[PDB]
């Protein structure tokens, strides 16, 4: 669905600048944010 | 009156969107088989009733085509294997769940 | 205890007898076995899905290679459902 | 499902005896859906090493229909390997000799070319007419729908649809017809 | 219509004939197909339309009497031939292999003993290039050659 | 050398197996694989082929819900295409925007 | 020996019955099936009537041998090739 | 009276697929409100057990449940036996209901709790290059780091 | 019959008929004009 994603402006690869690829993967159980990911 | 799929084999799929529109809620309760759709369960005067233990020893051929006819296979599955493969087989395989 | 079945941990002999005892002790009519689904039947590899009903309402279903073992599996499924030891029950809270 | 392990595995990997009908169906479409069911590609648990094929019982194989002129154009070729074993027979000649050979060869061609093909062929059952053996009839589950739609000849149209269809042209009164 | 009896005496008489259906959706058309908005929306299956356009004995009616245009007339003729070969007209007979979409006459084709290479393959004709221009209702066009 | 090139072939073959299983389950629900994948993408559900095949095998009710969602999205797309105007976009055709 | 004869339903005779030579009649026509006289392993000349090779005129150890059994382009021998065996 | 555009019923006068009418938007939004509400009080009461989730983690999508094990192919900069929260939950569900994010669910709606329980390395992997008649032969051994996580709990909250 | 690729009328009585999938020139008064398309 790359063309549809381009039409909506949400890149073409779903691993490109989305919240799905840019939000942190995990955090500590008590609520401390994780150190930022290398990518 | 509109259903995306027929509603009579697995579950009663009802779709919904939340008020914010950010998530989709699916409600799918199981469909139970009706009793009307089911089917009921199927059901020497002087001597012993002696047990009928005959075991005819068919030769390798007719034995193998009997097994092939019984299990809908070919003869190659029933033909034996050599010592090389028999010892190559893992007799203690790993086992998950 | 985490990942084992109820009749893998507690061995029983007559699940149908246990089930009819529980239904008569909680005032439910005796279950009726019916052949809900059937594939094969004349082959060496049949499949029978036997359902246990009370008052024309489904309480259990069980698969098997013969009708008898399918009926016993349905009885075990009914016992698990009545006990709350189903596979989809809420996991233990640690 | 709360089944025990052995009945759950048996239920998941059990075999199904699908039914399929000939009677003006194209042998290629019959072969396509039969080959899918014989490979077990219709199951979500499919794998080539999982032996997940199902039985397919095709009847009315004598009453298949070919699109176009394939009854005369299509040629089945074999070779008995003695010098001069090359035989070529038309689809019509092969059908009048053996009533199930055309559908059998179509399914055999569509099946994957490995060592499981003969086992799937053993699981395939074909019959030329309405007669089916009683054990197979007691095995049968799910007659699958036909691919074609039986284009419905003129004489069995009902009077309601005949006079519901409007007349296109006005003939002259002085024409012999 | 008109018919002729023989008893010698021969005599022609006029029988009742059907007329046009009351209002065509496109009164500006000049062939019946164009008048009733059916230009690319019929096949060999439409035995109602074909049996309207044929003789009682399976023959075709002339263009000057049907009022058709030439392209529509040839399309009806090929549809009628394919329906006759498919056996969809059991009552319009003259004087077992099941078929459909049969283009050529069955007794005038020779078997393909030597199919060519895959760049020069001899294919089997199915359907009609006259009906190539029909409405598709699909995203692969009609495959006229197999 | 076969081990390395079969790492590559392993990834390709697992993807092909997932596609085959999704095609099987969707055809059991009457839907086709391109329709299912494209309409889930249009509904912004970004489940990949591995978990789609996993839900097909182990969780048939959730897979039937997903197939119903994809079929409804396809019907909404067909309705929008035939309407060709400025009708309401559809309940499940709405696009959640991020900024 | 026991031999199977294909008959129609009106020619059925009870099992256990005696049959004699007068079942046939003179001036008749019959077909006779038998196992032929076995000659064991025989060469091409006695088995298939090959011409063989001339005796004198320079020939090396070839007088009863088959010639070429196939052609050069074909990298095998055809099934059903006439070569020595049991006759 | 035939409409100007009427076509007589032939085999391909009409599209082969059946005509499908979608529900009107207002009644459909009301039905959505009823379904979302009733699922929310199912969540409130607790008429569920053994939830599953589909969670995005380390560029992969995992279908996890409670008491689960997953193997991540990299180090995670965490001590062993350490509780963390998986947040990017694409999907959560149970028996009789499931929830779908677009593309991600709410952190107020679902949490996933995992535990770093192992930091190990993979078995040695052979990387070997060979080209014939050119004397081309290269061999390398790698051991990729790995982290075993145990999915402890999946919890949902009434927020629909 | 003579085998031709292009078919010609050599008489007024010559007529073309398509038989067995092939075009033919038949003449009843001059049978030497019989031609078969290839
Ligand atoms: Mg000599
Ligand atoms: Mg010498
Ligand atoms: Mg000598
Ligand atoms: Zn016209
Ligand atoms: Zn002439």
């Amino acid at each position: 669905g790359g063309q549809w994603r381009l039409q909506q402006g949400l890149a073409a690869n779903p691993s490109g600048y989305g919240p799905l690829t840019e939000l942190p993967d995990w955090s500590y159980a008590d609520g401390r944010p994780a150190p930022p990911m290398k990518g | 009156t509109y259903s995306p799929l027929p509603d009579d084999y697995n579950c009663n799929v009802e779709l919904a969107l939340t008020s914010d529109g950010r998530t989709i809620v699916c409600y799918h309760p199981s469909v139970d088989i009706p009793y009307e759709h089911t089917k009921p369960i199927p059901r020497d005067q002087v001597l012993k009733t002696r047990l009928e233990e005959k075991v005819e020893h068919l030769e390798e051929g007719p034995m193998i085509e009997q097994l092939s006819k019984m299990f809908f296979t070919t003869k190659h599955r029933w033909y034996p294997h050599g010592r090389y493969h028999r010892c190559r087989k893992n007799l203690n395989p790993p086992k998950d769940r | 205890m985490t990942g084992k079945e109820l009749f893998e941990m507690w061995k029983i002999i007559n699940p149908m007898g246990l089930l009819v005892e529980e239904l008569k002790k909680r005032n439910v009519s005796a279950p009726e076995s019916r052949l809900t689904r059937q594939s094969g039947g004349t082959t060496a590899l049949p499949l029978y899905f036997v359902g246990l009903y009370c008052d024309k309402k489904l309480i259990a279903e069980g698969p098997g290679e013969t009708v008898l073992v399918a009926e016993e599996e349905a009885a075990r499924v009914a016992l698990r459902k009545l006990y709350g030891f189903t596979e989809n029950r809420r996991p233990w809270n640690y | 499902s709360s089944f025990s392990r052995a009945p759950q595995q048996w239920a998941t990997f059990a075999r199904i005896w699908y039914l399929l009908d000939g009677k003006m169906q194209p042998p290629g479409k019959l072969a396509a859906m039969a080959s899918i069911r014989l490979q077990g590609l219709h199951k979500p648990v499919y794998h080539a090493l999982s032996d997940c094929g199902d039985h397919v019982v095709i009847m009315n194989t004598r009453h298949i229909a070919f699109s176009g002129n394939k009854w005369e154009q299509k040629v089945y070729s074999s070779h008995t390997g003695y010098p001069g074993g090359f035989r070529q027979v038309t689809a019509a000649q092969l059908h009048l000799r053996d009533p199930v050979a055309i559908v059998k060869l179509a399914i055999y061609g569509m099946l994957p070319k490995n060592l499981h093909r003969r086992t799937m062929m053993e699981r395939l059952h074909l019959f030329p007419d309405e007669y089916i053996p009683e054990d197979i009839l007691k095995n049968l589950v799910e007659e699958l729908p036909q691919p074609r739609k039986i284009p419905k000849r003129l004489d069995e149209y009902t009077q309601e649809e005949i006079d519901a269809f409007p007349r296109l042209w006005t003939p002259p009164e002085d024409y012999r017809l | 219509f008109r018919e002729v009896v023989e008893t010698t005496i021969i005599e022609g008489r006029i029988t009742a004939t059907p007329k046009e259906s009351p209002n065509p959706p496109n009164p500006s058309g000049q062939c019946p197909i164009c008048r009733w908005n059916l230009k690319h929306k019929y096949n060999y299956d439409d035995v109602l339309l074909l049996s309207q356009f044929i003789r009682p004995h399976g023959g075709m009616l002339p263009r000057k009497i049907t009022g058709l245009c030439q392209e529509e007339h040839r399309k009806i003729e090929e549809c009628v031939k394919m329906a006759h070969r498919a056996g969809l007209l059991p009552n319009h007979r003259p004087r077992q292999l099941n078929r459909y979409l049969t283009r050529w006459a069955p007794g005038s084709v020779k078997p393909i003993y030597k199919k060519g290479p895959r760049w020069n393959r001899v294919r089997m004709p199915v359907g009609s290039p006259l009906l190539r221009d029909n409405v598709c209702y699909s995203r692969t066009p009609w495959k006229l050659y197999h | 050398v076969k081990c390395t090139k079969a790492r590559y072939l392993k990834k390709k073959n697992m993807r092909t197996l997932w596609i085959n299983r999704i095609t099987a389950a969707s055809q059991e629900h009457g839907l086709k694989y391109p329709a299912l994948i494209g309409n889930l993408v249009k509904c912004q559900v970004e489940l990949n082929r591995k978990v789609l095949a996993d839900l097909a095998i182990y969780e048939p009710k959730t897979f039937k819900s997903l197939a119903a969602l994809a079929s409804r999205r396809r019907h909404e797309g067909f309705a929008a295409a035939l309407g060709d105007g400025k009708e309401p976009e559809g309940i499940f055709s709405r696009v959640v925007q991020y900024h | 020996t026991v031999k199977i004869f294909n008959i129609t339903d009106n020619a059925a005779i009870k099992p256990g019955t005696p049959l004699y030579a007068a079942h046939f009649r003179p001036g008749q026509y019959v077909d006779v099936t038998a196992k032929t006289i076995g000659k064991g392993f025989q060469g091409v000349m006695k088995r298939w009537g090959f011409k063989g090779q001339p005796a004198t005129h320079g020939q090396t150890k070839t007088h009863r041998r088959p010639g070429a059994v196939a052609t050069g382009d074909i990298g095998r021998v055809w099934p059903g090739t006439k070569m020595p065996g049991k006759m | 009276s035939y409409l100007p555009g009427y076509v007589p019923k032939t085999s391909l006068s009409s599209p082969p697929w059946p005509e499908v009418v979608l529900p009107d938007p207002v009644e459909e939004t009301r039905h959505h409100a009823e379904v979302v509400k009733k699922v929310n009080e199912m969540i409130v009461t607790g008429q569920y057990g053994r939830l599953f989730a589909v969670v995005h983690f380390a560029s992969r999508q995992w279908k996890v449940t409670s008491e689960d094990l997953i193997l991540i192919g990299n180090e995670l900069d965490l001590a062993c036996g350490e509780r963390i929260r998986l947040e990017k939950v694409l999907l959560v569900g149970a028996d009789n209901f499931t929830l779908l994010g677009k593309p991600l669910l709410g952190k107020d709606l679902v949490r996933v709790e995992a535990t770093v329980i192992e930091k190990t390395e993979s078995w040695p992997r052979i990387i070997m290059r060979f080209r014939k008649r050119k004397n081309f032969k290269k061999k390398r051994i790698v051991t990729t780091p790995q982290t075993v996580l145990r999915i402890n709990s999946i919890e949902i909250a009434p927020c629909l | 019959f003579k085998n031709k690729t292009v078919l010609k009328k050599r008489c007024k009585d010559c007529y073309l008929v398509k038989r067995r999938g092939r075009w033919y020139v038949y003449c009843k008064t001059h049978p030497r004009h019989k031609q078969r398309q290839m």
